């Protein structure tokens, strides 16, 4: 099962270009697409080695970079032009699909803040037409700006089978708090750390989680509550790492309860004190979950690349993600009272309200019905 | 037959000779042909000593049933072969000679069809039955062109490797005899020339026969279309009468469904002898690698 | 124990009597202590037993993930067929192709995996599949047919639990483009993926971690033969393999519920709920009544749910 | 059996010259056509040493090359000029033919994209089908008013040439930008000559099988119509890795569907006992599909690399997807037919290529017979 990734807009290119650089080094692969001599499953993202990427003036910046041998501002402009090249970019994706053994997903990296917004809205619609059995995960990045942002949310709530939020605001704080930057060339270094460590269980096979649909169906219980946030502590036992992930200082997000937690421990920690910490987290009650359904916390170990110390990443499905929407929803109405049908915006307006209500209904002891 | 280059040229020169019956065949004539092949192919660049022993012998029908090479060896080297390795090689050489003429026949037919359709591509009423002549060929050449690979990789290149490995490390000339004696007990076993695998080889011969019957029922259908084409060429080139030929052309179309019932019953019997052949392989272990060669993509076994 | 070590190495590649003085008793030890140091080192550097047990663990305990997600994906249609209907020449051709295409290609001992269709189930077609491992003579003293079927008893119990939540997670995409079954799928998925985690990282792993260290301080073969069967009788005890047949019937409603959802009623989804939830409560009732076998409850429920 | 090759047009002449350079380098033959001191059967392509080539402006470039000691744009113009000099070129062809002991085939290397080479090769194919009826004709044609010439060449190639190997400049340029980073003719021609030299490997180094051109042709082409093949060259290590990298669409030089025949040539010093295991695992994992009507399998053969010159491999496939390419040309022709003595030959060409595309599309059905 192979995962063909997409990169749209200046954001998607920059994070993806730095995502591949983090992966190319984590394996024994020279930037010349040649394996270095110097066990790790590398067929998912690489084709025997060439990465399975379909990019879409930053492109020239990549073609001049040493990695050259490895391959307007309106939302309407993005959706319009995307229709004019419907056959062009689908020729590439189709020829890249059948050449692969068995396609599994479409990890799409785009920012909802110019053309990446309108084009990505076009793709996520068109993929569900032709490919109805392919998961579509998206590493969307949060920042007329209120308009282009929410319009993509209309598509991301009914097409994308998963979504990982990464807002630049909360990232900028961690850029200022523990890195003291005051720049895009620095915050993306943290984004590339989150994207690479997200698929560490696919590239390093273990007991479980050897396929993308194994990481998805565990967290997302229902087709609607499909938004996830991340947590990465290293910026020492398993109890030291588990306690730091639950602190609000580490989450990349600016009653409320969790739905499902998955912990990624990339250390060499002995697998015997893994149940003791989980036992302790239950006692001190450092996190609460949904009251209606049985919600449990899962922890997964892996092995660090010898070619490159305990780290940790947490995939979270938290109801407090509804706050980020309200900030978009709020500023929209203000721009709606300040200035061929203008119905798509209002129709998108309604469905976002259905989503936020579903979150605030998820924290109720009677979320069923 | 490990040379390939030399045996190819040798099968083209013995073709006009062996077609005659054995009674008109005398050994003193064939030697000049064999000597000609060794001079033409790459076998000329070779040690003169080993070429002094390479000769012919006549087994005691047709010329394709009594021809075989001998390579007689006498002297000190004769204590390694001991009159039994020379009675096993000829027992093997017959199976490699048959499976070599059953292939050069099927590349002659497949050559005829590439020059056939370049002539009679103007008769749209004949391609309906000519098509069954192609499918039966491409279904028959697979069974042969696949068995050739099992002969090369799983019988020759594999059982010879276990011999050159137990020779460069053996010594005292008694680990060489025992390494060369078992090298003739696996080839007899990996090929179907065993004693208890008799039911398998006689089953294969029937498939070897169906290749010949196609080559006889093909040129009959092939030539019968060239005569009618040649007459149709002269029946209009000299004049450029009209009613006396439409009955000849009309009856010629009526003989086509007769020939179609031949290739429809020849094919339905060819598949009945192969689908029976596979059942006999599930009997003694290396034969399993043959069942996969034939049954690739499960064209049989439903 | 001295000469026997000398023979399993040879075939592959002065003492006087005194009374009241033990000039020979010490002499035997100065040779036995070398008789072992040549054999033990012979197994760690060249043909790197400990480097032989790890290979068995990859397939029998399903440690290697890239090999199973690619094998069941290829040999599923040919396993749902009933027993005495599938040709072993068809499975083994897929097993060989499953290993090489996967990342298990870097395994010197991979060529000892054989298909073995058991006649009885875990007291057909899918419930009658299990690997078989053939070993040579000198190692057959440790891992033998008496202590290999145990590896084959705790394998099927893990190939079943890996199969259900492989297809239970497969229906997850079919429904995603009548709406009350999503909260029931949550009740079974959070059960198998809460048994598998306890079964892989807190049961066999801990025991295996001990065995590896427990074989560095070995002194004689009849001790290694104790640190091994002392590891298999613990895995079969900490797991539910030793009775607790309520798990067997509990799995039936999970796999069958996948069939109902695969037929695309509203009175049948709620029928599975009252049937599965009742079967689950029978488990935690018996898992709790004992003298780990108690920490499993903390893995099943985490939110205080099922407090009835 | 001796194979004579012909080179027409600028593209054909250049690729043939580079192929001869590569082949002379593979053997011990100096550019001065003198054997160097420093097993390889070289009689097929060389005459005792001189190559069996018939070249037909770039000839001056070759004559100025160190290898001098080794020897409009319309289709109708090419055909007319080829008709004008029939006897002149055919005297050369006939003397080189009857001078040979036993002729086997006529390798033709030309570009059907356009110019005079297209029409000249058309005329030569027709005349060779006329005169020599027992000679196989293989063609290393190279794919790109262009649609007109291309479709006419396809019309003449679908009935005359007993085999054909396609080479699209688009896929070659794609591979060059991907894994060679060129941004040129003299660079893609390197890969072209590599594929060509590796194509006839089994003829020069004798093995158990494949000692003649018919051994390569009759195995793949099942019926006289389905005679278009595609190539793949993975090395740009076990045989299983090679076979898994070969069947990837990333390497095939091509811009439901299934396979008709597959042939693999391995030039390495690999252990020949693991090939059956490779095929077993390939069948297990089900990486490729075959025709449903007839029993079609994959064949594999080994050889030896030139010692005077590591594990490599090439793959020749009969895939029904190739028809897609023709469609494009076909499509363009229609677009050219509605935008602008008898002009009926182009219509007949369109008719026969439509026939061929229909036959390809029907080949992938469980009832392709009848
Ligand atoms: N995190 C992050 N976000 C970025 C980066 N570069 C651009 N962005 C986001 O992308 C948005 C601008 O998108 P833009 O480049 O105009 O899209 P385009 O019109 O398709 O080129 C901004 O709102 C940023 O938030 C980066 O390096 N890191
Ligand atoms: N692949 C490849 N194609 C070439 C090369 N040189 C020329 N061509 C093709 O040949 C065509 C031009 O043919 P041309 O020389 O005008 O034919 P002429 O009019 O008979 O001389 C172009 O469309 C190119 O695609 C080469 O080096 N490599």
């Amino acid at each position: 099962r192979e995962i063909i990734t997409l990169q749209l807009g200046q954001c998607g290119n920059q994070i993806g270009f730095e995502f591949w650089k983090q992966l190319c080094a984590e394996h024994g692969i020279s930037p010349e697409g040649i394996v270095e001599e110097f066990t790790d499953r590398k067929d998912v993202f690489f084709y025997q080695y060439i990465p399975r990427a379909v990019l879409l003036r930053v492109i020239h910046s990549i073609l001049n970079s040493p990695y050259a041998k490895l391959y307007g501002n309106n939302w309407a402009s993005g959706f319009s032009q995307g229709e004019k090249i419907h056959e062009d970019i689908f020729d590439i994706i189709d020829r890249e699909a059948d050449g692969s053994d068995s396609l599994e997903g479409f990890v799409l990296c785009h920012s909802i803040a110019g053309t990446g917004s309108g084009l990505g809205s076009y793709l996520l619609e068109r993929l569900n037409d032709r490919y109805p059995k392919k998961l579509v995960q998206t590493y969307s990045v949060f920042p007329v700006q209120p308009y282009n942002s929410l319009l993509t949310l209309k598509r991301l709530t009914q097409n994308a089978d998963c979504l990982v939020v990464l807002d630049n605001t909360a990232l900028n704080r961690i850029a200022t708090d523990r890195l003291h930057i005051q720049s895009f060339s620095q915050i993306n270094q943290l984004v590339s750390t989150i994207m690479s460590a997200s698929t560490t269980t696919l590239r390093y096979p273990g007991y479980m989680n050897n396929d993308l649909i194994g990481l998805i169906a565990s967290l997302i219980p229902t087709p609607r509550l499909h938004f996830l946030m991340t947590g990465y502590t290293p910026l020492t036992t398993v109890l030291d790492v588990m306690r730091r992930l639950l602190q609000p200082k580490n989450v990349m997000v600016s009653n409320h309860c969790y739905i499902a937690i998955l912990n990624i421990i990339q250390g060499e920690v002995d697998p015997t004190q893994v149940h003791k910490s989980l036992q302790r987290i239950r006692e001190r009650k450092l996190a609460n979950f949904i009251p209606w359904g049985p919600a449990s916390i899962q922890v997964a170990l892996s092995r660090k690349s010898p070619y490159l110390r305990v780290s940790g990443l947490m995939m979270a499905n938290h109801t407090s993600i509804s706050s980020l929407f309200e900030r978009t929803c709020r500023q929209y109405d203000k721009l709606r009272k300040r200035e061929d049908n203008f119905d798509e915006m209002d129709t998108s307006r309604e469905i976002v309200q259905q989503l936020i209500d579903e979150y605030h209904a998820a924290t109720r002891p009677d979320y069923i019905s | 037959l490990g040379q390939g280059d030399f045996i190819r040229h040798l099968m083209d020169l013995l073709k006009p000779e062996l077609v005659r019956p054995a009674t008109t065949l005398y050994q003193h004539n064939l030697t000049g042909i064999l000597e000609t092949a060794v001079r033409a192919t790459n076998a000329q660049f070779d040690s003169p000593e080993i070429l002094r022993r390479l000769d012919v012998r006549l087994l005691e029908d047709t010329g394709w049933d009594v021809f075989s090479l001998d390579y007689h060896v006498d002297g000190p080297i004769a204590t390694v072969f001991t009159r039994e390795c020379m009675s096993h090689y000829l027992r093997v050489f017959n199976f490699l000679w048959r499976a070599k003429r059953m292939e050069y026949i099927l590349t002659d037919i497949r050559k005829g069809h590439m020059c056939n359709a370049k002539l009679l591509r103007n008769m749209p009423e004949f391609s309906g039955v000519l098509h069954q002549c192609h499918i039966l060929a491409s279904e028959m050449v697979h069974f042969i062109h696949q068995m050739q690979y099992y002969i090369t990789f799983e019988v020759l290149e594999c059982s010879w490797d276990e011999l050159w490995n137990k020779v460069q490390q053996a010594q005292d000339l008694d680990h060489i005899i025992a390494a060369h004696e078992v090298f003739l007990d696996t080839i007899i076993s990996r090929c179907l020339l065993d004693s208890d695998s008799r039911a398998l080889l006689n089953q294969l011969r029937a498939v070897f026969d169906q290749i010949i019957e196609l080559q006889n029922a093909q040129d009959a259908i092939y030539r019968a279309a060239l005569e009618e084409l040649q007459r149709r060429l002269q029946f209009e080139e000299k004049k450029k009468e009209e009613e006396e030929e439409n009955k000849r052309i009309g009856e010629f179309k009526e003989s086509i469904p007769k020939m179609c019932s031949q290739l429809r019953i020849l094919t339905h019997f060819y598949q009945g002898i192969v689908q029976q052949f596979l059942v006999l392989l599930t009997t003694d272990e290396s034969l399993r690698f043959l069942s996969f060669r034939l049954d690739f993509n499960e064209h049989y076994k439903a | 124990s001295t000469g026997k070590y000398l023979n399993v190495v040879r075939e592959c590649g002065e003492i006087i009597y005194t009374l009241k003085e033990r000039a020979y008793v010490e002499q035997i030890e100065k040779a036995f202590n070398y008789a072992s140091k040549v054999l033990l080192d012979f197994l760690m550097e060249e043909k790197e037993l400990v480097a032989h047990l790890r290979s068995i663990k990859r397939y029998f305990l399903m440690d290697q993930g890239d090999f199973f997600v690619h094998f069941m994906d290829l040999a599923e249609e040919e396993l749902r067929k009933p027993v005495e209907d599938i040709t072993p020449p068809r499975l083994e051709a897929l097993l060989e192709l499953a290993l090489r295409m996967s990342t298990a290609n870097t395994d010197p001992f991979k060529d000892d995996l054989k298909i073995d269709l058991m006649p009885h189930d875990l007291i057909s077609g899918l419930e009658a599949f299990s690997f078989d491992y053939i070993v040579k003579w000198p190692l057959s003293l440790i891992i033998n047919r008496k202590a290999l079927t145990r590896y084959q008893m705790l394998f099927r119990h893990m190939f079943y639990c890996k199969h259900v939540e492989r297809q239970l997670c497969s229906v997850w995409i079919s429904n995603k483009t009548f709406a009350g079954a999503f909260t029931l799928r949550q009740r079974m998925l959070n059960f198998v993926q809460n048994i598998q985690y306890y079964m892989m990282f807190e049961v066999m792993e801990p025991t295996w971690h001990i065995l590896e260290k427990n074989l560095k301080s070995a002194s004689n073969i009849d001790d290694v033969l104790g640190h091994h069967t002392g590891f298999l009788d613990t895995c079969l005890k900490d797991c539910m393999l030793t009775l607790l047949k309520v798990f067997s019937k509990l799995m039936s409603v999970c796999v069958m519920f996948t069939n109902c959802m695969q037929k695309f009623f509203e009175a049948t989804i709620n029928k599975f709920d009252k049937n599965f939830s009742a079967h689950l409560l029978d488990l935690l009732a018996r898992l709790s009544i004992y003298s780990g076998m108690a920490s499993v409850i903390s893995r099943l429920d985490f939110n205080g749910f099922y407090t009835e």
